DNA sequence: CCCTGGAGAATCCCGGTGCCGAGGCCGCTCAATTGGTCGTAGACAGCTCTAGCACCGCTTAAACGCACGTACGCGCTGTCCCCCGCGTTTTAACCGCCAAGGGGATTACTCCCTAGTCTCCAGGCACGTGTCAGATATATACATCCTGTGCA
DNA sequence: CACAGGATGTATATATCTGACACGTGCCTGGAGACTAGGGAGTAATCCCCTTGGCGGTTAAAACGCGGGGGACAGCGCGTACGTGCGTTTAAGCGGTGCTAGAGCTGTCTACGACCAATTGAGCGGCCTCGGCACCGGGATTCTCCAGGGC
């Protein structure tokens, strides 16, 4: 009885909304904690400027978006609509990683 | 009085005023433009230096700049930039 | 002796966040196994970049990683970043 | 007496610092000797490229109902143009976003 | 005005509040803004209610008045407003976006109200609406919140256009004269500018006597026998010496040397790797390698064989967790109060501890949690595991138990680790206490 | 009359060609192609033999790598036959 | 000078595909392969001829080809 | 007079020319000044890389039952080692062929 | 008269004889190895020059070479190369 | 039946040729040795401002968990056509040789361009400062999707 | 199967506010004007090599056609895993304390390492020459694939 959208309308709406914006989609403090933890292995007592974590987040988000674009192309090639780890691995293999 | 930092901001602003009179620009956009100018400068200078090295010359000249422009820029942009550079060099060498 | 851990930092990269990144990428349906793979690839990319940046910071004999160091590392990797220097 | 100084940028009619370009070329370790026309040519090329990108950015800002250029407008201008996309293909623009692009198969029908 | 007015309901004002009201009236008539520092437990809210009721009744001058209180006291302030002087009209602003919008559109714009009660966060959110009107009296409770410049609340409260002002606090001086200057500069921007016996003491008393009123809780009740402060020194254990020397000289990340020596004086197990292996037993391991734990383990059973009912104030929730483990090992029932304890859980814990017949022995409190509540009058002994840089904060923790309901004298044991940073900390605290005493107490 | 099934000879040729190391394009046709392409840019162009040989080496390596990626795409799509859409997908993911 | 792309023959494309490791080939892939080779060669030869014109020479050299390939990101070992 | 000339290569115990490396650094437009230890360090690194590649190529050629190393052996050695392959990932070796691999889905059922 | 061309051929031959004593090398492999040495030299020297420019110092030193090697070579290769270079620097300092 | 028999392809073992890698020899140009110089970087010292670490209070958006149903991924079938293996004819590659000339490579000379110095001064930085362009909120009005309903 | 209406998301004006952009001012340091000296390159001329053009014979490779099997593609069913909406929970984000040293930045002094020049002699590149590895051909073996007990 309550109104309900079909499975895929909200997905397209979100696609348009997040292709309209320019914000950062990852959480700032969790990303900073991840960066600090990774830096711990390479060297201890390292300090990060607040701009360094921002630049890292920018580069990471851009890389992930491009990877997802190639992954979607592979999934469409496979006569699918859903992306899968197979698509991610194929994209990485073709791009040379 | 912090130490002086050099940037192409004022020249970008003058080009912006020539192209679009009633328009402005934000700080991050000016940072992006400065980075773009620096990157293009580095590419052109590096290619010109390698051209001079291959030809075994110690001088970088307008010919090297023209060949670097041809090698780096894509096509229509390359030919338009070549025209611009030739115009500027002719004006400079005919005036003073 | 009484303490506990909260959560691994790679799990701070959440499923809704990965889904938002996929929505920007142009993806409609996502499998449930995508999140672990995305975490792995993010970890590898971050490791490479942070290693290069730490190398630059050590060469400068500094103890703080700088935005310029991150930009230099990205340029070495082939991912030039405009807007930070 | 001493004649009035004129900038080489004014001599070439450019809006870019020919003197600063010459200094950067000499201090950049590209060659030991630098010609006189090289800074003029390079300044002209930089000015042309900046003019092109700013033309496109102002066009993209005007039809978004704004008077300021923002990195979103810069990204929209850099993309949607083939030659500039080739030039800046491996370049990430901060706070730029991505183009609106939805594949046809994903469209409902 | 030696007698209580006629608008007061359910009770006549006593001598201290009537003379405080007279002081406030004289201050307003002369045209200065002042600080009321009658200490917690002398009816400051009642004096403020009497002042506002007098302003509304005796002179036909009611208008927009703002009373800034901490969120934890909004209900008590509103209840006192509606119980003592019902003639005045009062509202309170609280809630999320939709509730705040509904309330402002309902009452704040029409302005039938006269006195508004708001919290600091609501003030920051609602600066746009609270700014527009004119305020003839701005009352701020717990004025130590705006003691620091460059703070958003202090900037916003200075930005408002008010005819008069009035501060309510208990400890105007805590660390320096700069905070007292900040309060006085907010009150009188022109009178107090620049920067703040013959060269001291006398000048301070002469300048600040007409701008302040301080009352020690001694001339009102003449009861509540005084405290007894005992300082217990501890020579901490061998593992503590080893870690202390290692930290002083310098593969574990370590940045804040002062805050590493601090916990090192509290308990070495807080560091990673100082604990034994994967047995992770909790029996006599902790007591022996911590001298403060040794002294506590020797002292508490003696109190239990006697009056017991001890309070332990600590500066680290991790230390409180270790103490909870120790209490479980000793089969001691307890109750833990902390910033992480949900507000509903706090009140029932306080009431259970303060119930007439409770088995609870040890109450663990972080010194900076709660505040101006928590009437543990039935408690007997106060034990400070660590001492902070604020002697007044330590004294507030001490006087949480030292309340009007207590009938027997209380003893406060202060633990100090010699030849450590604890010595500096206690020296700084004593110096600040002496400065506050010599400035305000006389 | 003996006749192999359709695909054993393909695997045989795969093995022999992956084991060999010579060029798989006829040199005179490749040279004619190179000269015809070069005529558009500048006329009266002469080539060294080393230049044409290096061009052939690079072209063959590029095509071999492209074909390997195309085969991977065809396998991803649950196929054994390679197709132009596979080639296009490989180029698009590579960045061309 | 025309039609020379057809000199790149179907057996040769098949040999390259076999060295790549493919088993079955569709009939429409030969045209696409010819187009891909054409664009690759056009880029490389454009860069090489530009180097030659800078050198004020009428002969293209293996060094010019190697420099062109290197600046396209496809370094070659074995010719200088 | 002067003592008998002793090479910097023999002083450092290397087989690569420290003097030639120093000259190339000076004439290569890399910096205004070049230190003494930099040629030695670079020569050692170049020698180590050459030794690693040659050892792998010699092992491969001994597998093939030859004495002379050829580009095929060099390609085999480079592509069969992960770190060298990553170093030379975007390099083509002339007349080297490819590593023999056949996808398992193409093998007969 | 004709000019002379420099190469690393004799040094590659010496290293080869040191590693595999009775193993030879052909002309094509020699050209490949010479190109490889030149490419590694170019990469490391360029990285060191960029480091010197970033830190605003006019000299290229052993520290900068070591940092460039860390940036360029992956992992175990980097560690062993750094060890070899440090050993050579110590021997050169001691025996000079 | 899964398991022999042909039949083709790969594999291994010898023997004769060819040319190309390895060694030896000459001259010369580049690297080593010495001596003098100076500017670059190291060492040190003073200062300021971010930054880290342990906590409190509050608000609120975002994350987490859950239940249901629906497109969708995935397996299985059938068909037919398109690709592959094979034989035959045809074509142009390949190799060898010869002949000619354009053009790359070198050398010597000369000048004109660029580097280097000293003044001189104005363009380009930093530092304040105010006003408008974009963000936010809010109430509208409008467009999109979904489902029940006559069609059955 | 169209259609209409309802519920929801989204675009649109309009008013408020604020902090960041654009301007102006003052100072200084880096670019311009004038000049002189030295060597890098432009120019002319010569040499010889390496590219191009052509011709003939051999043969491998390509083009063409044929017949058959297997793989691509469309269709059908299913049952499962993901999207959607709702309710609870958590932690992010913001705003505070509390003293701290720490790290980056700038200014000065001073010594040593890199440059620069002259001299010389010994590695090193080019040129011959020769023998042993790789190549090629040929003959005798193992391996494997495909048809048939539907061998
Ligand atoms: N009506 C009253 N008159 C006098 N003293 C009171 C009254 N109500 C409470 N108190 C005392 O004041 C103490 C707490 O004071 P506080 O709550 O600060 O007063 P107020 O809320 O009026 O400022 C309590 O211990 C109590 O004994």
């Amino acid at each position: 009885k309550p109104h309900r959208y079909r499975p895929g309308t909200v997905a397209l709406r979100e696609i348009r909304r997040y292709q309209k914006s320019t914000e950062l989609l990852i959480r700032k403090l969790p990303f900073q904690r991840l960066v600090r933890e990774i830096a711990q292995d390479f060297k201890t007592d390292l300090r990060f400027q607040s701009s360094a974590v921002m630049a890292l987040q920018e580069a990471s988000e851009a890389y992930l978006v491009g990877l997802f674009e190639d992954t979607n192309l592979c999934a469409i090639h496979a006569k699918r609509v859903t992306i899968m780890p197979k698509d991610i691995q194929l994209a990485r293999r073709i791009r040379g990683e | 009085r912090k130490t002086r930092k050099e940037s192409y901001a004022i020249y970008v602003y003058k080009v912006l005023k020539q192209v679009h009179p009633d328009t402005g620009i934000s700080s991050k956009a000016m940072s992006i433009m400065n980075s773009f100018v620096n990157d293009v400068f580095e590419r052109i200078a590096g290619e010109a230096s390698r051209l001079a090295h291959y030809n075994k010359r110690s001088t970088i000249t307008s010919r090297e700049i023209q060949t670097a422009v041809r090698l780096l820029l894509p096509g229509e942009l390359a030919k338009h930039a070549v025209s611009e550079g030739t115009k500027a060099v002719t004006k400079y060498t005919s005036a003073k | 002796r009484h303490r506990k851990v909260l959560r691994d930092n790679i799990q701070g990269i959440t499923k809704p966040a990965i889904r938002r990144l996929a929505r920007r990428g142009g993806v409609k349906r996502i499998s449930g196994l995508i999140y672990e793979e995305t975490r792995g690839v993010l970890k590898v990319f971050l490791e490479n970049v942070i290693r290069d940046a730490v190398t630059y910071t050590e060469h400068a004999k500094r103890k703080t990683v700088t935005a310029m160091d991150v930009v230099y590392a990205l340029k070495r990797q082939g991912r030039t970043l405009y807007g930070f220097g | 007496t001493r004649a009035k100084a004129k900038t080489r940028s004014s001599r070439a009619g450019l809006q870019f610092p020919v003197g600063r370009v010459h200094r950067l070329l000499r201090k950049g370790n590209y060659a030991e000797r630098v010609g006189a026309g090289a800074p003029v040519y390079l300044a002209a090329v930089l000015e042309y490229l900046t003019a092109e990108i700013l033309e496109l950015a102002g066009n993209a800002a005007r039809d978004n109902k704004k008077t300021r250029i923002i990195p979103r407008h810069l990204q929209l201008a850099v993309r949607n143009d083939e030659e500039l996309n080739k030039l800046l293909g491996r370049v990430t623009i901060a706070q730029g976003g991505v183009l609106p692009n939805i594949q046809s198969v994903l469209l409902p029908k | 005005f030696e007698d209580s007015p006629s608008y007061v309901k359910w009770g006549k004002l006593r001598d201290y509040q009537v003379r405080g009201l007279n002081w406030l009236i004289s201050l307003y008539e002369n045209g200065i803004n002042g600080i009321l520092a009658d200490e917690m437990g002398l009816g400051k809210t009642l004096q403020t209610i009497s002042l506002l009721g007098y302003m509304k009744h005796y002179r036909n001058i009611p208008g927009p008045h703002m009373v800034l209180v901490p969120k934890s006291t909004l209900h008590n302030w509103m209840s006192e407003f509606k119980r003592w002087v019902p003639t005045l009209r009062s509202v309170c602003l609280i809630g999320d976006k939709e509730q705040r919008a509904a309330f402002v559109r309902d009452v704040l714009l029409p302005g039938e109200w006269d006195v508004c009660v708001t919290s600091y966060e609501m003030l920051i959110k609602e600066k746009s609406v609270f700014k527009k009107f004119n305020w003839r009296y701005l009352v701020i409770d717990e004025a130590h919140r705006i003691k620091n410049e460059k703070s958003k609340l202090s900037e916003i409260v200075r930005e408002f256009k008010t005819t008069n002002r009035l501060l309510l606090t208990g400890t105007p001086l805590q660390n320096n004269l700069h905070e007292l200057w900040s309060l006085l500069n907010f009150l009188l921007p022109d009178v107090f500018n620049s920067a703040d016996d013959q060269k001291l003491v006398e000048r301070l008393h002469m300048v600040l006597r007409p701008f302040l009123l301080r009352r020690i809780k001694a001339d009102v009740e003449k009861s509540l026998p005084p405290k007894k402060e005992v300082k217990i020194y501890v020579g901490l254990s061998k593992m503590q010496r080893e870690w202390y020397t290692r930290i002083l000289m310098k593969k574990m990340r370590l940045l804040n040397i002062l805050m590493q020596l601090r916990k090192c004086c509290n308990h070495p197990y807080l560091f990673d790797g100082a604990e034994p292996g994967p047995p992770y037993t909790t029996d006599m391991h902790l007591v022996t390698n911590s001298g403060k734990m040794v002294v506590l383990d020797k002292l508490l059973p003696k109190l239990k064989e006697q009056g017991s009912r001890v309070l332990i104030f600590s500066q680290m929730t991790r230390v409180l967790d270790i103490l909870e483990d120790y209490c479980m090992w000793r089969n001691y029932e307890y109750c833990r109060l902390d910033g992480q304890t949900p507000h509903d859980e706090r009140q029932d814990s306080i009431n259970a501890y303060n119930e007439p017949n409770s088995t609870k022995f040890v109450f663990m409190l972080s010194t900076r949690a709660g505040g101006l509540g928590i009437n543990l009058a039935t408690a007997d002994v106060v034990i400070l595991y660590d001492s902070d840089w604020n002697p007044q904060v330590d004294l507030q923790a001490m006087d949480r138990a030292h309340r009007i309901g207590q009938t027997k004298t209380v003893r406060v044991f202060r633990f100090i680790t010699d030849n450590t940073v604890e010595e500096r900390i206690v020296e700084r605290a004593e110096m600040k206490l002496r400065l506050d005493s010599i400035v305000i107490q006389q």
